[PDB]
């Protein structure tokens, strides 16, 4: 009868409805996004909006409990995840406006274009289009047109909804008792009450920056090296001793490196490790792809799918007769339904991206057995990093030729071991400083530290500073870049990216510990262990329950994030890179641009 | 007259199961012995004959079936049916996501999520009155007072142990 | 013109000259030692007379230099070690008599045989057949027989002598201002002048003393959980609160325990981490073994055996035909000749010695800069340490991986572990208790503490307190059972063996340090490493130039020995000891006896 | 004339070492550059040829041969046998183990250990007069009176360093 015992019976009450409701969400969601019927898109809506009211209605109700008189860890955590003030802590016009910003923000980048400027009727998207200039191109000035075209487009657009956006979800952040939209964010990662395990808002960014300044070293190099490399490519328009042409980096923004592969492979005379052929030769479908991840799980004391997923799963594109969206997700329905959306090519990225998939499933399923409002990952890296974990057993030439799909045959050279290694630094590497340097903005401008006055002028007064890349065309106030990049300019906590990266490779490290791995750690196979997955299981099971610093000991032994395992797979790279770098300048010069004067 | 019992077409909520006396019959439960088309059998006496009972009949959820036996935790258990620690039969169950489920839901089975203390072996409770943690009549909208009924919802594209199940819960004396 | 100067021409001199005949001695106890003809027992005394003759008159004239008027310290050391007395302090007769009993004795040892009671055709010698019977048999009576026949036998023998050896002997120690013989023995740890440094004869008995309280607690475990094992190989015969039946511990004294592993392996189902059978399925020959030993010291950075120790050494029994004394031993001849002398048996115990004699080797090259007289290790312990350094390393799992001597998969899990560890307790841990007994016996005889009536009384009253193991039949007087081993009645110190096995852990601590190496001592490898290679020859190179006190904390950091880092490395062992103990006494009692029924 | 130089059956002891003189003789050297056979060849000017000398022979230990160079610290080059800092030509050392050396010992070749100060280059002193670190004559035993010759003694079983070896020292002006 205690404050206590009635906010139980609440919760009880409310998980036994959010399930019926969520479920008819996403059963709704689902079937659209499997077939884009009209009739659908309003179903989808159908059930998306009494899901919503639900939620309202259960946080405002939620809200007349005194979390604070909670003696029960547990409680505490559903209770707050509900008191969620969301929206209506403003008021009808700031709430409503807010909504409009951002859909409008969202429309534009998804629908923004930009036409060839001398020959106008034809204009391309950002996706495909412009991206694939921005992956495939070797013209400095095509490259220069794209690359500027969309900042100048979209990003000029995006500018004054950017800057209302930031007051209307700042006065809503400052209403819900925090500093500003960041510290929001930040928010993610606390953890009150455990000792030990506890973690603050302010912890996140002292802990990131101080473990990406033990980066730089690597990244410098990385950096160094591909500069070289692209004086080859763009010879005249590269300073061996200045910033990166934003433009020329291989995609849109530069957020990976993975496209610059094609003309900084360290020994372009090596051969294959890309049994995207040998898949193909072996007539490999959906079907195949799959029972195999399934398979690979099962061999660490993992369960199999459920009869379910092999049910209701999507594996290929139905075609036209039914069109659907492609981007591969896995799906957690609730009452245990699960299955995968996935338009299935038999490709060696598709073969890996599957096992990423399964793994999220797999991640869904250990925690169905948590309260309903705990059915989530430790935090927002957490899910990202356990997929990402399965790409690398499955990537490795080990588990490859373990498959058969790889010559049992095969020496795997000390050479191919860095065609490799920096075809993943390209990617892992390349992202993070940009990773960083993004929230770091972003964060900053949501804390006043950066006027209005001064926006663009230190966007890249900090990519010249941390990237070490430049801007092609110089930029004054017209112009929002960082929100011509789809999480910024559509609403999405982007730090995930590098505490994710981060997790990943604690994650592995600990994981080929258990599974007695000696080689070095990038040919690590998890498969066939079961102590590992039993180690990871063991945070795999708790989902939201605990604080990840706890999860997070569960695998790696440790309480908090670290760098070090992170460059412990890139060690035979790192090496290699100084002594490639011998005779060329590591660092550079935040004053030289390509446009000068 | 078993046949009666569980091929019954219709079958009860938990909250309200049925107990259909039987005597001066005779049967050779050999009808149930040859039987793959059964997901659960766990008895508590044996597993023989003497041709002479109390059939219960309901249906759950997948991962309630659980409880429907001696000494187990709660909810279904606590609030709806509970079998004695004491003596006991047989219960028997079976998948019936084709019969008790559809594809876009199914919630005429319901149970009860909320009371005052548990039941005694065997009790039914069917009443259907306002709940408030601490005695007091109830209004809902007003706040702390919910419906202690509830509907399962059981959809067919859903996990096993979120489909239908019909359970018969044989009891001899 | 000075005393310093006239003294300095003077060991110029010494040195020159003991060089030569030192040299013609050893090449003559060389050609005895591997081919026992009688013209080479002449010459083996031949050159060590005039050797001793060189010695004595060159000690009378070292003596008229004032080493007190000396401002050099490297000088003063010289002249001081020529400043003996040595035999000759003694008379003519006493000396003589002293040296017929050294050399009755040790013939007696090495010459004595046992008969079988019901075959008087056929005997055997203490090496190999008795050896063989005490390392293999699993018969109580055979066992009973061999122990009791050889101190029944030889033992009885040596009791007059070694009553008279220990008289003169004494007369000898307190002619030098010694209390007796046994402070002698305890003087090479002695170290006067440098403050901080110094080091006095009882502060060896104090700290050997403090420092085995500390080794109890695990010996009693170790002790308790073999007794067990024993139990079940000799059913009725063992009290499970009660001592060890001396003739039951693997070998003729049971100085280590290492042929118990055959029956007390913690986990037989493992891959035996006891690699004898791999060698020998392999076909390895005594120059595999040395051959890999020398590879081993190559690969933390020190030099090849010389041209000569291959063409010189002898690395196993020739046989009939030419007999030889098959003690293993590392030679260090002098003009740069070195050579080992071993009759190598293709065993594990055989594979780990060769390290330990190379170990020796190499000290003895790294010191040969050193003027003649400081051509020695720090104390009688640094030698012994260092060879069972490399025996540390070359016995790990992973390094039996690195040669091949086990299989490149065999996953090391925490069964494995426990095994090698069991396995290396069985010999280390063993030898503590049996070493430390021993010495304090004989240091208590000669300070005279213990009187002739009761010689054999107290010695099995401390065989059975202290180490836990008993007679199986009683001894009166008319027995003398510790000289029924080797460094007993050929008059060696025996203290080498404890203070050496707590160097041996300190040096492995801070070489595995040196070698940047994960975690746990006991895992540890420095091979390979040239860093740990270069830290140990640094103080190496000294010789005993340095007191061993300083040279210790050159490469530990520790003015005296520990216990802690044995203790350390045997932690995990001893967690599992404490275990598997939980169903059995632990601790023993004096009173009971396997004759006292 | 080289041949009669270098394959002398016999060479002297460091302390009594031989000059020879070479003049009116054309020599390729060639007979010297095609040769593994020597452990030692450090010129201190060239190696090229005009076909044109001062041979020197002697022996001493391995470990010594690198006394037989300029700036060279001491003993045999303090007290037997100094090259000028100034100045020089070739040196040249081979291993004799097998010549010079025998199992049982070989005491022939001598050398100086004691005496006061040091040689000039190319100086010789051959004097054998008891020594003592203060002037004054001497007569062993007494003591402090040492003879400043001593013997080698080369085994055939001792270590590289420790061996036998010829050496010659070609001086051109
Ligand atoms: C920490 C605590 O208060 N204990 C209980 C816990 O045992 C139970 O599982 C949970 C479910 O409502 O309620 C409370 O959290
Ligand atoms: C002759 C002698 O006593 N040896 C040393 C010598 O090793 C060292 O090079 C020198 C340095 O000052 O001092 C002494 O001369
Ligand atoms: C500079 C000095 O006087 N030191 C010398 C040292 O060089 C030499 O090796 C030693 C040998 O007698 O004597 C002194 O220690
Ligand atoms: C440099 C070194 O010390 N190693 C050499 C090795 O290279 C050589 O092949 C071998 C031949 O006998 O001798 C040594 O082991
Ligand atoms: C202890 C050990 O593994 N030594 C290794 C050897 O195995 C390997 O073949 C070689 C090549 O890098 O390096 C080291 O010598
Ligand atoms: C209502 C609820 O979720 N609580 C249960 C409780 O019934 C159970 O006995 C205990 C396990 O110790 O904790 C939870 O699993
Ligand atoms: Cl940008
Ligand atoms: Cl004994
Ligand atoms: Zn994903
Ligand atoms: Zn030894």
């Amino acid at each position: 009868s205690t404050t206590e015992e009635l906010a139980k019976t609440f919760l009880e009450t409310f998980n036994y409805e959010a399930q019926e409701l969520s479920y008819q969400s996403s059963v709704a969601s689902w079937n659209y996004n499997t077939n884009i019927t009209e009739e659908n898109v309003q179903n989808m809506n159908n059930a998306g909006d009494k899901w919503s009211a639900f939620l309202k209605e259960q946080s405002t109700l939620a809200q007349m409990y005194p979390l604070q008189e909670i003696q029960n860890l547990t409680v505490k955590l559903q209770l707050q995840a509900l008191q969620q003030n969301g929206s209506s802590v403003l008021s009808e016009d700031k709430s409503k406006r807010l909504n409009t910003i951002l859909n409008t923000m969202s429309t534009i980048y998804s629908t923004g274009k930009v036409c060839n400027p001398d020959n106008p009727q034809e204009c391309l998207l950002l996706e495909p289009g412009l991206n694939e200039i921005m992956a495939n191109s070797l013209d400095y000035n095509e490259r220069l047109w794209a690359w500027e075209s969309w900042r100048s487009e979209v990003g000029k657009q995006l500018r004054p909804l950017y800057e209302e956006y930031v007051v209307l979800k700042n006065e809503m952040a400052r209403a819900n008792h925090y500093e500003d939209y960041g510290d929001y964010w930040r928010g993610d990662y606390e953890v009150n009450g455990v000792d030990g395990y506890d973690y603050s808002r302010g912890q996140l960014i002292e802990d990131v920056e101080h473990t990406f300044e033990e980066i730089k070293p690597l990244y410098e190099h990385l950096h160094a090296y591909v500069r070289a490399k692209l004086m080859n490519a763009y010879p005249s328009y590269i300073s061996p001793i200045g910033c990166l042409p934003a433009h020329l980096l291989g995609d849109m923004w530069g957020r990976f490196w993975t496209n610059l592969y094609s003309l900084t492979v360290p020994f372009g005379q090596k051969p294959n490790i890309d049994v995207t052929d040998a898949m193909v030769d072996q007539a490999w479908d959906a079907q195949r792809i799959f029972k195999e991840a399934e398979k690979f799980f099962v061999s660490v004391g993992l369960p199999n799918m459920t009869q379910g997923f092999w049910e209701n799963s999507m594996l290929t594109d139905p075609g036209n007769v039914q069109k659907a969206v492609c981007h591969p997700t896995a799906w957690d329905l609730g009452k245990g339904d699960f299955r995968i959306l996935m338009c299935t090519k038999v490709t060696m990225d598709d073969f890996l991206t599957a096992h990423h998939e399964m793994g999220h499933i797999q991640y869904d399923m250990a925690y169905a057995a948590q309260p309903f409002l705990l059915r989530n990952g430790a935090n927002e890296g957490f899910h990202e990093a356990v997929g990402e974990i399965m790409s690398l057993s499955a990537a490795t030439p080990k588990h490859l030729k373990s498959i058969g799909l790889l010559s049992p045959d095969f020496q795997e050279d000390n050479e191919t071991e860095i065609n490799f290694l920096l075809k993943q630094a390209l990617t892992i590497v390349g992202t993070l400083p940009f990773t960083y340097m993004l929230e770091k903005w972003r964060w900053m401008v949501f804390k006043g530290e950066i006027p209005k006055d001064q926006w663009m002028k230190k966007w890249w007064e900090m990519k010249r500073e941390i990237v070490g890349v430049v801007e092609p065309v110089p930029h004054d106030e017209t112009y929002c870049d960082p929100a011509s990049l789809f999480h910024v300019s559509n609403d999405y906590s982007f730090i995930r990216y590098y505490t994710r990266t981060l997790y990943q490779f604690q994650f592995q490290e600990a994981l080929c510990q258990a599974a007695k791995h000696e080689g070095p750690l990038h040919k690590c196979d998890i498969s066939n262990s079961t102590e590992a997955g039993q180690k990871l299981f063991n945070m795999l099971r708790l989902g939201k329950s605990e604080p990840w610093t706890l999860a997070l000991e569960n695998v790696v032994g440790a309480k908090n994030m670290n760098v070090r395992p992170l460059l412990n797979y890139f060690e035979p790279l790192f090496t290699w890179l100084k002594d490639q770098n011998k005779n060329s300048f590591v660092g550079w010069s935040t004053d030289w641009s390509p446009y000068a004067d | 007259p078993f046949g009666e019992v569980f091929n019954a077409t219709k079958f009860p909520s938990v909250y309200a199961w049925e107990r259909k006396k039987i005597s001066n019959c005779v049967a050779d439960y050999s009808v149930l012995y040859n039987s793959t088309f059964f997901s659960t059998f766990k008895c508590y006496g044996v597993s023989a004959t003497k041709l002479n009972v109390y059939a219960d009949s309901f249906v759950v959820k997948g991962d309630d079936v659980r409880q429907i036996a001696p000494g187990q935790t709660g909810v279904i258990a606590d609030y709806n049916y509970k079998l004695p620690d004491d003596f006991m039969g047989c219960v028997l169950a079976w998948n019936t996501r084709n019969i008790d489920a559809t594809s876009t839901g199914n919630y005429n089975y319901k149970y009860r999520y909320l009371r005052h203390g548990k039941l005694r072996p065997f009790e039914r409770d069917i009443s259907n009155v306002p709940f408030s943690p601490d005695g007091k009549p109830c209004t809902p909208p007003a706040l702390n007072c919910y419906w202690p009924l509830r509907g399962y919802g059981f959809y067919t594209t859903s996990g096993i142990g979120y489909q239908p199940y019909r359970v018969v819960v044989l009891s001899f004396e």
